[PDB]
């Protein structure tokens, strides 16, 4: 909880560029056929989005500003991010919101948590029969006052330790918007050493979250295990990016689908 | 009005019609009906099962239920005559399906017959000022029925008591559990009872001999209040049969207008429900029930 890792190390915030990284689809309104300028927050192209990694001596975990919203893109192998916490305080103090995925459903809850320096979901003793189950959990002492509770439906997570290159990327977007929270999430496999790849992507909705709670501030929760102090974490590389209000030309194909985006 | 070619003079503004063609006016087809289409009921709060529990809370215990994120349908309940005794404060009944509420708490408690009457905005009594009290802006409904069938038994019940005495008046959706000893006189107690020194609580006699007047009776009582939250809970839905080939008048969600509704080979997006042209106005639209 409030124990630190033994060999957790922090380390200068390096700065890389994305391409298009940003792009989504505004609303519900279908379009085909057409090209559409759309003014909203989004990510400037080329724009430089900080770079974090967890490895077994450096271990990511800071807060970082929320402002209205906030842009991810993290590449999995074992699936070491567990997922984000989001609140002004981050604490029992008042309401705060958080987004875990515990390889078997997603839990989505609204209530006051309490605090640990070092939160995350540990697991221990693999060794043959590879478990990887959950037993630990760091992420709060107690919690209470809920507000909202949303569970999704279940499924079975890889979390085995795999090595090589990075054969996933994830791309999340995150932003409250006139007391209404929005999600836009894209899973695609890619061939990843090092850095991001160079190409267009477009986000889509997961969930609505009609919650209007304050966020001034997110945390990144990671996966631990051992084969919990002495718990290391797996190779995993997730990157920050802050949204502006930038207006986006957004060609529709015949099938609705956007092939690109130009920032003005 | 009376024949084509009188038009012509009225356009004009002339008794005589010179040889050509004219326009006299611009023909518009009407809608025939009106079309209602929305999404299901499914996945509401059961309120139905909040009288339905098995055991209620005492007055002094009485249990408050939060219900959010649902559809409320109060039809069922005023109209299955299982009620003894309705009434509502504020809002009418009738008027509830077409209003959404942001937090719905639903409360359960047994209380006496003639204690019934002490449950409203600005009330005074034994129960309503030592148990439960509703503020003058309270705007829920009340719900009572006779539990003589249930809770009262051969031998009498004393699971559910109450309290008798308390040092002042409870607060508007206040709840205090204290057993502490109730003190009349200066004398000191010390949790001993004694002179000057009695037990607050106190239990119901409930047997199915007893009188009418004084047969438990179940009440569950619903505090509406809106905050600066969003809205949830809503009344229930209509959609009506749909039409299609015919000028028709259509609502859809929060989407009105007037056209011909005829199905298409376009497809939308999963994730994208209404269509839109290069001019803003939406050419198509997905049925929010149906796909």
């Amino acid at each position: 909880q409030c124990v630190n890792l033994t060999t957790r190390t922090q380390l200068p915030p390096a700065y890389t560029n994305s391409f298009t990284r940003g792009v989504y689809y505004p609303d519900k309104v279908f379009r085909s056929s057409v090209l559409h300028s759309t003014q909203d927050l989004f990510l400037p192209f080329f724009s430089n989005v900080t770079w974090f990694h967890a490895i077994h001596k450096r271990f990511d975990n800071p807060v970082l500003p929320f402002n209205d919203g906030v842009y991810f893109a993290s590449t999995e192998k074992s699936n070491i991010i567990r997922g984000w916490i989001f609140g002004t305080t981050l604490d029992s103090k008042t309401q705060s919101l958080l987004i875990v995925n515990n390889a078997t459903n997603v839990v989505i809850k609204v209530c006051e948590f309490q605090f640990c320096n070092d939160p995350f979901l540990d697991v221990y003793y693999h060794k043959n029969n590879k478990s990887w189950m959950k037993s630990e959990f760091r992420v709060y002492s107690s919690a209470n006052n809920c507000t909202f509770e949303y569970v999704s439906q279940p499924f079975l997570m890889d979390l085995e330790g795999k090595q090589g290159n990075f054969k996933n990327l994830r791309e999340f977007v995150f932003k409250n918007i006139d007391g209404y929270f929005k999600i836009y999430s894209k899973h695609t496999p890619i061939n990843l050493v090092r850095d991001l790849p160079q190409g267009f992507s477009a986000l889509e909705p997961l969930v609505d979250l009609p919650i209007g709670i304050n966020i001034t501030r997110f945390q990144t929760l990671l996966a631990l295990h051992r084969s919990s102090s002495g718990w290391t974490a797996g190779a995993a590389a997730y990157y920050v990016g802050y949204l502006q209000p930038r207006t986006f030309l957004l060609k529709y194909n015949e099938n609705g689908t956007i092939t690109d985006a130009v920032d003005c | 009005a009376l024949d084509p070619l009188s038009e012509t003079k009225c356009t004009l503004k002339s008794f005589t019609v010179e040889k050509g063609i004219y326009q006299t006016s611009n023909f518009r087809v009407q809608p025939t009906e009106s079309i209602v289409r929305f999404p299901n009921i499914t996945n509401l709060c059961p309120f139905g099962e909040v009288f339905n529990a098995t055991r209620f809370a005492s007055v002094y215990a009485w249990n408050r239920k939060r219900i959010s994120n649902c559809v409320a349908d109060y039809s069922v309940l005023y109209n299955s005559a299982s009620f003894s005794t309705f009434k509502c404060y504020g809002v009418s009944p009738t008027k509830l399906n077409d209003l959404c509420f942001t937090n719905v708490y639903a409360d359960s408690f047994v209380i006496r017959g003639d204690e019934v009457r002490q449950i409203a905005p600005g009330q005074t009594g034994k129960i309503a000022d030592y148990n439960y009290k509703l503020p003058d802006d309270f705007t829920g409904c009340v719900i009572a029925w006779n539990s003589n069938n249930l809770d009262s038994k051969v031998g009498g019940n004393y699971n559910y008591r109450y309290r008798l005495f308390r040092k002042s008046n409870l607060k508007p959706f206040e709840r205090d559990i204290s057993t502490e000893i109730y003190q009349a006189g200066s004398t000191p107690c010390n949790g001993v009872q004694g002179f000057n020194c009695y037990f607050p609580l106190q239990s119901y006699g409930f047997q199915p001999t007893n009188g009418v007047g004084y047969q438990p009776y179940r009440v569950v009582v619903l505090s509406f209040e809106l905050l600066h939250a969003p809205a949830t809970v809503c009344g229930p839905k209509k959609s009506t049969n749909l039409v299609k080939n015919k000028c028709v008048n259509f609502n859809f969600n929060g989407l009105t207008g007037t056209g011909v509704l005829t199905e298409s080979n376009k497809k939308f997006l999963p994730f994208q429900q209404f269509g839109r042209d290069i001019a803003d106005t939406t050419d198509a639209v997905r049925d929010p029930q149906t796909l």
